[PDB]
C-alpha cells in the first residue's frame, strides 16, 4: 500500500520506478487485495484510499447471484432513477450486498463419452481410409500409370476425393451408431 | 511424365477452385430444372409406380441427363471446395493451435478440456514434422522451447513438439551428408507425413460446410433411386442468395425466443386440457350419428392432442370445435374457459410469434 | 421498449463512469483510459468493498480518512462520493 | 389508350381510378409504406411458394388418400393423385385456408400415419399460416417505420 | 411515435433548462448544477 500509494502520487520519479521494479513481485502478489478508490477529501479535494479487500469478499462478490443481482440494480437505477437519489440507492444496493455476501460466506462453511466415441471413429475411419494407401499394394496400379493415360489420371484424381467421402459417410454412420448406443 | 501428371493435377485443382462458386450456382439451377420438371409427375395403375406424364415424350430422357449431370456437378463443387476453402480452415485451425500452444501453454502449462473435440484432435498436430504447413511462423516450435524450454523441460518438449535434441547438433556436426530424389516412391511415401495428413482429414471432416456438402452428395445420389429426393436440394435457395438470408435471419434471430414460445403454449394447451377432461368430457363427442359416439377426451392424451390440434389451428379456439353449452349448469364456465382459450392461445401467443418477428426485423 | 430500455443502459454504462459521470472522452484521451479509470479508479465494487471494510474496521482503529467517511456515511452525507470531479481532473496540471 | 377504349367498352374507364396513387401523395405515403420493402415482399412470396412445394412433395409421395374432395362415395375426386393439381391445391386452398391444410383434407384419426400427418399440418399452420405471413406484416411494419 | 414524443420531451426537459436552453453539462460541472440553475435560478413557475 505504502509504494502503491507514492507510485500513484508521483508517476514521474525514476528512484521511485526502479525501486518499484525492486518490489515487483511483492506488489504482484496483494494486486488482487489492495484495493483503491477516490473519495471527495475533507480538505475540498480529492484523495485516493487503500485498504484490503478479503479473498472471501471477493469470491462472494463474483459469485453468479450478486452479478445478477448487480445488473438488475444498474438496470434499475439508470431506466427509473435521479441523479439526486443515484448515491442513496448506491448505498442501500451495497448494504443488501454486503448482508447476504456475509451469509452466503456464513452459510458456505467447511458428454466425454460421446467425445471419445467422436475422436475413436473419426481415428479409425481415417486409418481405414490410409490402409489401401499404406499397403503398399499400389505396385499393379504404379505399373498401370506407368503408361501415361488421360483417363487413368483422371479416374485417379476423382477417386480419391470418392473415397474421401465414402470415408466420411462411414465416420458419420459409426457416430450415428455411437450416439444411438449411448442413449440407448 | 512425374512432374508432368504433378503439373496436371495442379491445373485441375486451380480450375475447380477457381470456378467452384460457379458449379454451386449450376447445381442450384440444375435443381430447379429438375423439379420443374417433377412437377409434372403422376400416379398410375392395385400396384403404384409414379409415371412422368407429357406430351414431349423427351422430358424423360431430359430428366435422366439433368440428374446425372446434377449429380456430376455436385461432385465438382465438393472438389472445388476440398481445392478452395479447406485450406483457409485448416490455416486458421493451425493458427489456432500455435497460438494457444505458445500465448497459453495449452498443451504445456495445461491440459484440454476433457470434452473438447477441437483440443483433444489438435493434440495430434503437434509432433507432425509438416506443422506449420498453411500457418506463415514457421518458428512457431522453436518459439515454444524458447518459451517453456528452462522451466518444464527442454527434453520433453521437444518430444511434444517432435523435434530433436541429439540429432539437430549432430547434423551441425561434421559428418558426412547424402542427398535424395523425390520422385522415387519410397522417397514420395516418406515425404508423406501420415499424421499431419490423418489430422486434416479430421479437420475436414468436422468441417461444417464439408458436412452440408457432403449432404447434398447424398441427397443428389439417392435421387436417383427417387427422383423426389431432388427436391431437398431447393433447400439451398438460403444459402444462395444473400436477399432471402435476411428475410430468414428475420425469422432465426429470435429462434430462442420463438421456441420457448412454443413450449408455453404446449403448456398452457396442456392446462386447458387438464381443466376439460377433469369438468367438460362430455362436450367432446365428435361423431354425427348417435349410435357409435367418438368421445375426443376421454383419455388425456388424445384429449391433449385436440387441444394441440383442432384446438390451435381453429380461429376461434376449442369453443369453435367443441359442441354448444346452452343450458347446462356449467354454461358460463364452459364459456369463460373458451373465451380465454381464445384470448390467451389464439390471440395473446399467436401475437407474441408475430412481434418477435417483427423485432428481429427493427 | 424493453429492448430501448436494455439498450439506453448498456450505451450509459460504457459512455459514462458511474460514480462520478464524466464522459468516456475526457479519460479516453489517454488509450484504454476510460477502463483504466472505471475499472481501477472509479469501481463500484470497490467502493462497496470499502463499505465493508468500514463497517466491519473497529471504531478506534479506524484511519483520519475513514473516520471522514464514517461519519458522513452515519449522518447519511454523500458528498464524499466524486461527483463531477477526479482525480485526473483535480490533479491535471501537476499529473500531465 | 384507355381512355378511348372506354367508348367501345365502358368499365375500361375503371382502370383509370389506378391513377389516385400518383394523384394524392397521401395514398402515396401508405402504398409507399408496402412498396418499400417490394423485393423482400416478392422474395417472401418466392419462399412461401418452395415451403409449400416441399409440402405438396411430402403429401403427394405418403397422404394422398387424404385428399378426396368429394361428398358422394361413387366418384372420388382425388386432388394429390397429380402432382401439378396437389401443388396447386396447397397453393390456393391450403394457403387461404385459416389453420392450414389439415382444414380441408381429411382427418386422421385412427390410421398408421395419424401423428405423421398431425405433425404435417401443424407444421404447415406454424410456417405458412403463422410465421411466414407474420414476415408479411412486419415488413409492412418496419417499412412504416 | 407516441412513445417517441413522450422520450423526446423529457430527454429535451432533462438535457437543457428550458428557458436558456444551455446544455446541462456546463452547470453539472459544479455537483447538482443543472437541478440548481432549473429549479432555482431558470424556473418557469418563478417567472410565472
Ligand atoms: N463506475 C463504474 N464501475 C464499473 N464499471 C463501470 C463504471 N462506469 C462505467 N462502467 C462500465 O460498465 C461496464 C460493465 O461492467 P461489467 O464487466 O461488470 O459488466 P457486464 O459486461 O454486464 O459483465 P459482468 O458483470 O459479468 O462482468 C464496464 O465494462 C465499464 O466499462
Ligand atoms: N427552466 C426549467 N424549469 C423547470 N424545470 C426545468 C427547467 N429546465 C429543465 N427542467 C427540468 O424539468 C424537470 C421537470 O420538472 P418537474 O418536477 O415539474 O416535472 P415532473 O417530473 O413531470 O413532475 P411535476 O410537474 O409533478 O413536479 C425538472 O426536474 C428539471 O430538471
Ligand atoms: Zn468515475
Ligand atoms: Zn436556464
Amino acid at each position: 500500500v505504502l509504494l502503491t500509494n507514492l507510485s500513484e502520487h508521483m508517476p514521474n520519479d525514476t528512484r521511485l520506478q526502479t525501486f518499484l521494479e525492486l518490489a515487483e513481485s511483492v506488489l504482484n502478489y496483494f494486486q488482487p487485495f489492495l484495493g483503491r478508490i477516490e473519495i471527495m477529501g475533507s480538505a475540498k479535494r480529492i484523495e485516493r484510499v487503500y485498504f484490503e479487500i478479503s479473498e472471501s469478499s471477493r469470491t462472494q462478490w463474483e459469485k453468479p447471484q450478486v452479478k445478477e443481482s448487480k445488473r438488475q440494480f444498474i438496470f434499475d437505477v439508470v431506466n427509473e432513477g435521479g441523479e439526486k437519489e443515484k448515491m442513496e440507492l448506491f448505498v442501500n444496493f451495497c448494504e443488501d450486498t454486503i448482508f447476504e455476501m456475509q451469509l452466503a460466506a456464513q452459510i458456505s462453511e467447511s458428454s466425454i463419452l460421446t467425445v471419445r466415441s467422436a475422436l475413436f471413429a473419426l481415428r479409425y475411419n481415417i486409418l481405414t481410409l490410409m490402409r489401401m494407401l499404406s499397403l503398399k499394394s499400389l505396385k499393379k496400379q504404379m505399373k498401370k500409370v506407368k503408361k501415361m493415360t488421360v483417363k487413368d489420371m483422371v479416374t485417379a484424381f476423382f477417386s480419391s476425393y470418392w473415397s474421401i467421402f465414402m470415408t466420411l459417410l462411414h465416420f458419420v454412420a459409426s457416430v450415428f451408431r455411437g450416439f444411438f448406443r449411448i442413449i440407448c | 511424365f512425374w512432374k508432368k501428371i504433378i503439373a496436371y493435377q495442379q491445373k485441375l485443382l486451380n480450375y475447380f477452385a477457381r470456378n467452384f462458386y460457379n458449379m454451386r450456382m449450376l447445381a442450384l439451377f440444375v435443381a430447379f430444372a429438375i423439379n420443374f420438371i417433377l412437377l409434372f409427375y403422376k400416379v398410375s395403375t392395385i400396384a403404384v409406380h409414379y409415371v412422368l406424364e407429357e406430351s414431349s415424350g423427351y422430358m424423360e430422357p431430359t430428366l435422366r441427363i439433368l440428374a446425372i449431370l446434377h449429380t456430376v456437378i455436385s461432385f465438382f463443387c465438393i472438389i472445388g471446395y476440398y481445392c478452395l476453402k479447406v485450406p483457409l480452415v485448416i490455416f486458421k485451425r493451425e493458427k489456432e493451435v500455435a497460438r494457444k500452444l505458445e500465448f497459453d501453454g495449452l498443451y504445456i502449462t495445461e491440459q484440454p478440456s476433457e470434452d473438447d473435440i477441437k483440443g483433444q484432435w489438435d493434440r495430434l498436430v503437434i509432433n507432425t514434422q509438416s506443422f506449420p504447413n498453411n500457418y506463415w511462423d514457421k518458428f512457431v516450435k522453436r518459439k515454444v522451447m524458447d518459451k517453456y524450454g528452462e522451466f518444464y523441460g527442454r527434453d520433453r518438449i521437444s518430444e511434444l513438439l517432435g523435434m530433436d535434441k541429439a540429432a539437430l547438433d549432430f547434423s551441425d556436426a561434421r559428418e558426412k551428408k547424402k542427398p535424395k530424389k523425390d520422385s522415387s516412391l519410397s522417397a514420395v511415401l516418406n515425404s508423406i507425413d501420415v499424421k499431419y495428413q490423418m489430422w486434416k482429414l479430421g479437420v475436414v471432416f468436422t468441417d461444417n460446410s464439408f458436412l452440408y456438402l457432403a449432404w447434398y452428395m447424398t441427397m443428389s445420389v439417392l435421387g436417383h433411386y427417387n427422383n423426389f429426393f431432388f427436391a431437398a436440394h431447393l433447400l439451398d435457395i438460403a444459402m444462395g442468395f444473400k436477399t432471402l438470408r435476411t428475410i430468414l435471419s428475420s425469422v432465426t434471430h429470435n429462434g430462442k425466443q420463438l421456441v420457448l414460445t412454443v413450449g408455453l403454449l404446449a403448456v398452457v394447451v396442456y392446462l386447458y386440457t387438464v381443466v376439460a377432461f377433469n369438468f367438460f368430457r362430455k362436450f367432446y363427442n365428435k361423431s354425427e350419428d348417435g349410435d357409435t359416439p367418438d368421445m375426443k377426451c376421454d383419455d388425456m392424451l388424445t384429449c391433449y392432442m385436440f387441444h394441440m390440434y383442432v384446438g390451435v389451428r381453429a380461429g376461434g379456439g376449442i369453443g369453435d370445435e367443441i359442441e354448444d353449452p346452452a343450458g347446462d349448469e356449467y354454461e358460463i364456465y364452459r364459456i369463460i374457459f373458451d373465451i380465454t382459450f381464445f384470448f390467451f392461445v389464439i390471440v395473446i401467443l399467436l401475437a407474441i410469434i408475430q412481434g418477435l418477428i417483427i423485432d428481429a426485423f427493427g | 421498449e424493453l429492448r430501448d430500455q436494455q439498450e439506453q443502459v448498456k450505451e450509459d454504462m460504457e459512455t459514462k463512469c458511474f460514480i462520478c459521470g464524466i464522459g468516456n472522452d475526457y479519460f479516453d484521451t489517454v488509450p484504454h483510459g476510460f477502463e483504466t479509470h472505471t475499472l481501477q479508479e472509479h469501481n463500484l465494487a470497490n467502493y462497496l468493498f470499502f463499505l465493508m471494510y468500514l463497517i466491519n474496521k473497529d471504531e478506534t482503529e479506524h484511519t483520519g480518512q475513514e473516520s471522514y467517511v464514517w461519519k458522513m456515511y452515519q449522518e447519511r452525507c454523500w458528498e464524499f462520493f466524486p461527483a463531477g470531479d477526479c482525480f485526473r481532473k483535480q490533479y491535471e496540471d501537476q499529473l500531465n
